[PDB]
């Protein structure tokens, strides 16, 4: 019911990674996602909003997926940069609130 | 889809044989426009500009004194004199004192005495004017489409800002995939500039009659003045005071603020901090729709499976609205949407966003439809997926016609004879209607001028009596009907 | 701009009240929400109001132990967290949403307060 | 002063809430009857003329409410 | 507003002159001076009224004065 | 001599603090915490939703 | 489903943290500093002094 995500994702520079966001009908599909890209120790920086809608100042290797009841972040080349955690928001009519998809972490190889 | 949620909403359906129609648009209101064969377009007027403003008055509402100077004359010597009586910057006063040999005359008798002391104003209100060519109104066109962007927002992402002026008063407004709206304003005939005041006090400002405010009972400078120095009726923030007959005194009045706000009441207040911005008042415009089309009339029903993702919400016009969204294959389509009985016999209501479709796939479209008193049911789709939903309307047509009736006549209440210009189409009847308004609001004002509202409520009892008590049935009718329109406008004045 | 108030260090059973300044232009025309993230764990919505209108809206785990509230004439947003344990420590932050109902998008954060309850 | 002359009648309403508007609605009526507790006597002589004064009952009562209005009023 | 209730009729007057004695001796009169100036629409619908309503010149005129001077008053 | 004090009034006054809580419609009135204290002058009025 | 509590009404109360005030015949009312505070219930009325 409630946002799920992988907990990590890999990936290599020069890459596409796509980022799965799965909720039940009340919050996902029934509402606007919302993907953040949050740095360590740094505030959350909002990706995308409503469905696949990149926010102005945003580059386009940042896109959005939007499924029936589940929905996906994915990432047209990869780098160094992109290594970080990644949430999903989503309104729940059900839960009467706003759910955070729980955390992606991208772990960039190339070490 | 922006006057969804405003309680002044007004609908106006249909157009002229030109394809125009006369609206007048007020602040707080919202009007949305209906044509037969047009996009449903919602006007909001969410501004009003008066730019450079003149002085013509500064009032002061605090003052000090100083310089206190007394001359007086030995009894039967005449009037004293002062240096300062002269002086504009200097309040006098003229007095009687008790002299003899005692006080230092010769003679016992009214000595007359004058104290002089220096005015100062610490406080003021600047009654700025503007002139009526200054005025500028910003409307908002937002087209009723039933993109998610526009549902009630007070924003302009999707909304069309046309600004209106008494010079260039005909403007359009483009609006992407609906054609172009043409709005034919007057804004001359709409407040009436020219006989106002933008009276600004400390950090509130209000719009006052301009007769009201040159009749202010406080000291005043033309507002050509730059130090002062030579207030008007100083005599107004002072006192002088003589108790019995052995000293002569004068004293300032306190600051006059509060005196002001309560004198205030009645005013509509407005901002004049960063530019004379007056949310208050009414535009007239026709608007213009020849060349207005709705999107996607060449377009294929969608042939798909929607999704209600918020409930159907009822407003507070009879009106309904429904957000869905749409999972089937061909993106921009028709939405089948139709509002019949629970046979699916008949069709009930009409929809309001008006031609809905999918512009995209997973991009929730929220339809406004005005569905019928009691039972009915929203469908949505076709046949493989089709989604009926049920609902009820608690009002009844009667108490419809009654609520439209009073809405009718609030109208009338507030713009007075541009009531007849609302939702007009020419016709000879509202032409009538409108000369006969304007003569008859004419005796009106001129008999009901600066009288408060329990003035009027007494007032109209007094003259639906005499009528009542009237021999003559015509002269009785007549009286009857006076008092009674006299009655609901002291009733609904905020006088 | 949106500013938020320094670190504080809490007791268990203690309160924690956090603010957060805005401009008059986002005060008056959006909405301000609350989000806390524990340590090594994602993002938790607690909260939001519309400064204009204020009644404040909270999630069901803080439900009774939270309290969001607007100074209008500060042009403050805070925020009182009661019954404060190990488990409430995380970093606060004060996000900036349009005030519809269906839009979610903290387009502008707060660089976020950090409670604690140990020493530092 | 200021504060009697309060911009009532002067016809630019709008149907938007004018300054202290709520308040002034019925500070009058207010003010007329916290006169008449305070001073009953006054009442008692005023209905006593309106009646000697007027023959018909709608001009005795009208001229009682109109002394009892401007009885405060001219204070 | 408190300028609306003043200190007058409350029989506290000695030889002393009072606060504002000069300044509102006449300031009601002129008051109303000004109003029926400013709004002879109103006087003439009065005079009409009183008029009619009034069987004797005394009614008639006394309805005419109190009509006037409680029109600004309530005003 | 030896006066005694029957009533303050005040004439001048200041506002802060000005705090705003709404309840959205048919689910009653809004409450502040600020109501609870009598420094606190309070309005109660309803507002389009 | 999803309700919403219009109104919460007390079906039974506990009075602590009493307390009283008089003020001398035709001197004013009495002051409390907990009549500032509205969790305290409160009642003036007249003695004989
Ligand atoms: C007013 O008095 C001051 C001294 O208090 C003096 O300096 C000034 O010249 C005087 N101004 C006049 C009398 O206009
Ligand atoms: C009022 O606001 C100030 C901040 O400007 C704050 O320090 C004070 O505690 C507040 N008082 C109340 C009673 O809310
Ligand atoms: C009520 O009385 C108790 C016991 O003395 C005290 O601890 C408490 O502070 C009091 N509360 C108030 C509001 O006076």
């Amino acid at each position: 019911s409630v946002l799920t995500q992988p907990p990590s994702a890999s990936g290599t520079p020069g890459q596409r990674v796509t980022i799965s966001c799965s909720g039940s009908s009340s919050n996902v599909g029934s509402n606007y996602v919302y993907w953040y890209q949050q740095l360590p120790g740094t505030a959350p920086k909002l990706l995308i909003y409503r469905n696949n809608r990149r926010p102005s100042g945003v580059p386009d290797r940042f896109s959005g997926s939007k499924s029936g009841t589940s929905a996906s972040l994915a990432i047209s080349g990869l780098r160094s940069e992109d290594e970080a955690d990644y949430y999903c928001a989503t309104w729940d009519d059900s839960l009467s609130g706003l759910v955070f998809g729980g955390g992606t972490k991208l772990t960039v190889l190339g070490q | 889809m922006r006057c969804i949620g405003i309680s002044n909403r007004d609908f106006v359906e249909g157009v002229s044989g030109g394809s125009w129609v006369d609206i007048v648009l007020e602040h707080g209101s919202c009007v949305t426009t209906m044509a037969k064969n047009k996009p449903t377009l919602d006007f909001e007027l969410i501004k009003t500009e008066a730019k450079h403003p003149a002085t013509l008055r500064k009032y002061c509402i605090e003052a000090k004194l100083t310089n206190t100077t007394t001359a007086s004359r030995c009894p039967t010597q005449g009037e004293p004199s002062l240096n300062e009586e002269q002086d504009k910057r200097f309040v006098c006063k003229h007095s009687m004192v008790d002299r003899g040999w005692g006080n230092g005359c010769g003679l016992f008798g009214k000595g007359g005495i004058v104290t002089c002391a220096m005015f100062t104003c610490k406080k003021n209100m600047e009654g700025k004017i503007v002139q009526p060519e200054n005025l500028e109104y910003t409307i908002v066109i937002t087209p009723h489409s039933g993109e998610e962007n526009a549902v009630g927002n007070d924003t302009g992402k999707h909304g069309k800002e046309i600004k209106v002026t008494p010079q260039s008063s005909i403007t359009e407004a483009e609006l992407t995939g609906y054609g172009t709206v043409t709005m034919e304003c007057s804004p001359r005939t709409g407040l009436d500039f020219n006989e106002m005041v933008l009276l600004q006090m400390e950090n509130k400002a209000w719009l006052v009659h301009r007769q009201w405010f040159l009749d202010l009972p406080l000291p005043w400078l033309p507002g050509a003045d730059t130090q002062g120095s030579n207030w008007i009726q100083k005599e107004t923030l002072v006192t002088f005071k003589n108790p019995h007959a052995k000293k002569q005194d004068v004293v300032v009045l306190g600051s006059q603020e509060g005196a002001m706000h309560t004198a205030l009441t009645g005013a509509t207040e407005i901002q004049m901090s960063s530019g004379n911005l007056l949310f208050t008042g009414h535009l007239k415009c026709r608007l213009r729709m020849d060349k207005l089309q709705l999107k996607g009339m060449s377009y294929s029903m969608c042939t798909g499976k929607f999704k209600v993702v918020k409930e159907i919400a009822e407003t507070q016009h009879g009106t309904i609205v429904i957000r869905v969204q749409y999972e089937g294959d061909g993106s921009p389509c028709k939405i089948p949407f139709e509002i019949m009985d629970l046979e699916k016999r008949h069709v009930l209501g009409r929809l309001i966003t008006v031609n809905p479709i999918v512009t995209e796939k997973d991009s929730p479209v929220n339809i406004e439809a005005e569905p019928p008193f009691g039972d009915s049911y929203i469908i949505i789709g076709v046949e493989p997926g089709q989604l009926k939903l049920s609902w009820f309307k608690k009002g009844s047509s009667i108490g419809q016609m009654f609520e439209t009736t009073m809405r009718g006549a609030k109208r009338m209440a507030i713009l007075g004879d541009t009531a007849w210009d609302f939702g007009s189409l020419g016709g000879v009847f509202t032409s009538i209607g409108k000369a006969l308004h304007q003569v008859f609001g004419a005796i009106y004002g001129a008999a009901f001028s600066g009288v408060s509202w329990t003035m009027k409520i007494l007032i109209g009892v007094v003259i639906t009596w005499i009528g009542m008590n009237s021999r003559s049935t015509s002269l009785s009718v007549s009286l009857v009907l006076v008092g009674v329109v006299t009655l609901y406008l002291g009733v609904m004045v905020q006088a | 701009q949106l500013v938020e108030s320094g670190a504080e260090v809490k007791k268990p059973g203690s309160s924690v009240k956090v603010s957060c300044k805005a401009s008059g232009g986002t005060f008056n025309n959006y909405a301000i929400s609350w989000v806390r993230q524990a340590p090594g764990q994602g993002l938790e919505w607690m909260g939001g109001i519309i400064p204009i209108f204020g009644g404040a809206n909270y999630a069901q785990k803080f439900q009774g132990r939270v309290t969001i509230t607007a100074d209008r004439s500060t042009s403050t947003v805070y925020m009182e967290l009661s019954g404060l344990r190990s488990e409430d420590t995380a970093v606060y932050y004060c996000a900036r949403r349009p005030q519809s109902i269906f839009d979610w998008n903290f387009d502008l954060w707060g660089r976020g307060t950090l409670v604690t309850v140990s020493s530092a | 002063s200021v504060a009697l002359v309060p911009h009532v009648g002067m016809g630019l309403e709008t149907r938007t809430e004018t300054w202290m508007s709520s308040e002034g609605a019925w500070k009058h009526a207010q003010r007329i009857e916290t006169w008449v507790l305070r001073h009953p006597g006054f009442t008692i002589m005023a209905a006593i003329l309106a009646y000697t004064i007027g023959t018909t009952y709608f001009q005795r009562v009208l001229i009682f409410i109109l002394l009892t209005a401007v009885a405060p009023s001219m204070t």
